[PDB]
């Protein structure tokens, strides 16, 4: 089986502007007049899309800005200028011999400013409580770059009793990212701590944001 | 006197160029006409360095009356060398 | 008028086994090659085989070779794939994928996909907790403790999507749970009543959340 | 990638060898085999720039199974193979 | 051995037709070439046809295509050639020879050849007379008068053939006459007999003149 | 058709030495890998041998002293050292094409050292005089070169009463002529007179050689 070797892992350039990605084979993907290499783009949710097509043939209906070159074992897919909707997981693959098969795959993201986080937090609902449990969930939205820390302060002491932390895509229109830490832990846990804090420490951050409530209200 | 081992390599070569364009060309009328020619005149279906491409070909209804391997044993690539060695 | 039309999201116990389909029209169904693809959620591709629907001769990946079983059915213009001894990591987005007509070994059009799924895990319908606070505002829903995969949630039955953040669902004891934020303005929350309605069509569910402070 | 024309040119060159040695170098033995192999795969006998020797090829039971050599020209059938029509 | 045995000379009258005859030995006739060549009088060769024993096809000089005509004998192993019309300038000496045992196309054994002469002229046999003399001893023969050419003279047929000198005839009122001389010694004569064998084919003549002293 | 004109037309040649005859063609008689000219031998009186094949090839049997070389158009073939048994004509044969065709012939004559001639003289035989015909006869034998003049005398005075003299071809064992004169008269005339002459002259003979009888011994 040939091995499709994809760089860099993932990628990250301004509307603008070049993005180029790689791809390696084990062995020769190419004869004296094709090569047999293809490149697809894909999209959270949807399905893989054919761009280039054995190696530099741009697909119909597909942009001009994309761009393909190689032959034998290297191969480069180009991306200039760069768009919003451009942003994508790019997988190459090949159809030499038997089986077919994708590379690791290289992401696109979309580079811009930066932004602090918007934390909001937000007590277990009565609706919740009453039924055991007791969730306290804290939204940091519209922030970039990706990495971002979270820390949960129940009375001063930090624990993460149960710190499930979820993020989004990428936003197609302010480019930014959110994210959702929730401390889930049982009621009963719940009802004996009047303190309750979520730290989100971020780059253009000295100090983390760090709002809070007390279950007396 | 003429190289023998670089024209059998030279119609190989040619033939796959044929084959190939058969299946990724724009309708190639000439390169699937040619594929044909060949497949009859040798008892034959695809080349074992392109069985990929030889698949669909097969199915394509370029190949003599036979289904997927067999193929294997339908190389011509070892037809052109028995037909420049004088056996069949 | 090229489509490809996969079935559905599809759970099933260990051991068992599925046969997703996918129903091909706007091109000689009967003269094209289908393929099948495998997506396990975070990695990347792989292919599991493909098929001539005119006799449906196959070709199989040998890591599918004995597992995966390929079939055409001319009469419905529907490809097939039916997979054995399924098991969790058997759970993926299973592709449908024609190629050109010369048989050109290229995916031209896809499907939407399969979400498979192996679990003894039982179905089971959510809990929808609406998420008040305690210048502009930002709300919340709390969709807790449902199996299997997808829930829809959306706000005022979709009349407020910009700035709305629905995240991922993740696992917690075999069962989803997922958030959505929705930041508004102020002068608008509470005058105007808003809504998280949450969708799991599995357990049949259909509910809406009305938020307030209270 | 490779020209039609200089490797069809090639294999007539090849072949015209095979019909000479066939008939002027006594153990010729591959050379026999290779016209022979030609002339049943192809379906013809000969050639039109050899039609003296030819004539000896026919009479040595080297041909598939005289006034219609000329109709059999196996030069052509090699153009018609490299073409598509055979 | 192979040898190519040919037909007589002949006389013939214009406008007639001969079958001149090549008998082949010690090769496989039946699966191989004849060839046919013409030789004027003091002049060149020129090529008639070849034509293979297994089946008689036979390809023809344009210059000969009418008239000339092959035939192949496989059990007589003889190959022959027939000559219509017969003109003066049909005279000529007629050879055959085989190929090789492929198609070789090259003249590879040949006949003695055959002399025919085309003339509504009558045969006239020639008057043999001997001439003994007036270290070697030196005696000779005299063929006077005779038409057509050849005529065959040996020295006790055969036995003597060093020291001979036969003569070209000379043509003298449509008459030819040739000389041979023979040179022994001498001690071999007149101790041991010496005789001239002329023959001429056109007459059915036969001579034997032993010369002697006087 | 293909026109074979060889030269020279005739040459002589000094035993020992070579002997070059060449062979034009009106168009190519070669092929990539055979040039399809033949050199043959013909002494006089027999059929032709096949002496050299393919333009170079030597047939089986025939001394390394005969050789040839050409292509195309342009065929030579050389005969080194010459020797006795070397008189005869030469003849370049094509066989690339229907119809065969030979070249115009070329005549090798053998320079070897001059011979003096050995004269005989012979009467009228008994039986010839019986038909009213009488005839000399003179062998002039084994002489070199060609050129040789014989004149008879009847009773001490020259005559040239129908005197026909015939040539004899290049001996090809010693290289020598040889010639016989025949006085052709009445069986009269014959009887009328009694001293008959013959005298050969030759290079070799400073005066000439001579030869008679007296009719009635």
């Amino acid at each position: 089986d040939i091995v499709l070797t994809q760089s860099p892992a993932s990628l990250s350039v301004s509307l603008g502007q070049r993005a180029t990605i790689s791809c390696r084979a084990s062995k020769s993907v190419s004869t004296s007049i094709y090569s047999y290499m293809h490149w697809y783009q894909q999209k959270p949710g949807q399905p893989p899309k054919l761009l280039i097509k054995y190696a530099s043939y741009l697909e119909s209906g597909v942009p001009a800005r994309f761009s393909g070159s190689g032959s034998g074992t290297d191969f480069t897919l180009n991306i200039h200028p760069v768009e919003e909707e451009d942003a994508a997981t790019y997988y190459c693959e090949h159809s030499r011999e038997f089986p077919f098969t994708f590379g690791t795959g290289t992401k696109l993201e979309i580079k811009r400013a930066d932004a602090a986080p918007t934390v909001s937090i937000f007590p277990p609902s009565s609706e919740q409580l009453t039924s055991g449990g007791a969730s306290v969930v804290c939204f940091l939205n519209n922030f970039y770059p990706k990495d971002i820390n979270v820390k949960w302060k129940i009375d001063g002491s930090e624990r993460q009793n149960g710190v499930l932390n979820s993020w989004t895509d990428q936003d197609s229109k302010d480019s930014t990212y959110s994210m959702s830490s929730t401390l889930t832990l049982t009621k009963d846990e719940y009802e004996r701590h009047n303190s309750y804090t979520c730290e989100a420490t971020h780059k253009t951050s000295t100090s983390p944001i760090v709002k809070s409530f007390n279950r007396n209200e | 006197f003429v190289n023998k081992d670089q024209i059998a390599k030279d119609v190989k070569q040619f033939y796959d160029q044929a084959l190939q364009q058969a299946v990724v060309d724009d309708d190639a009328n000439n390169a699937k006409a040619v594929v044909k020619t060949f497949h009859e005149t040798l008892d034959c279906c695809g080349s074992s360095t392109l069985t990929a491409l030889t698949t669909s070909v097969l199915k394509n209804n370029l190949c003599p009356s036979n289904i997927i391997s067999n193929l294997f044993k339908e190389d011509c690539h070892q037809k052109i060398d028995d037909l420049f060695s004088g056996k069949h | 008028q090229v489509q490809l039309q996969q079935s559905g999201p599809e759970l099933v116990k260990p051991g068992a086994s599925v046969k997703i389909s996918c129903k091909a029209s706007g091109y000689t169904f009967s003269s094209s090659w289908m393929n099948w693809v495998k997506q396990r959620p975070g990695k990347g591709l792989e292919w599991i085989g493909r098929i001539y629907s005119g006799d449906g001769d196959a070709i199989y990946n040998g890591k599918f070779k004995g597992k995966a079983t390929l079939t055409a059915d001319k009469s419905s213009s529907t490809a097939y794939m039916q997979l054995s001894s399924l098991t969790s990591e058997d759970s993926a987005v299973y592709f449908c994928a024609r190629e050109g007509k010369t048989g050109d070994l290229l995916l031209r059009s896809w499907g939407q996909g399969s979400a498979l799924t192996v679990s003894s895990a039982k179905t089971t319908a959510p809990s929808v907790y609406p998420l008040v606070p305690v210048s502009s505002v930002t709300l919340g829903c709390l969709v807790k403790g449902y199996f299997p995969e997808p829930v829809t949630l959306t706000w005022n039955s979709g009349s407020l999507s910009s700035g709305v953040h629905t995240f991922p669902a993740l696992l917690q004891s075999g069962l989803y749970t997922l958030s959505s934020s929705v930041t508004v303005t102020s002068n608008t929350w509470p005058s105007q009543t808003i809504t998280c309605n949450v969708a799991h069509p599995a357990s049949s569910t259909k509910v809406d959340k009305k938020i307030e402070p209270r």
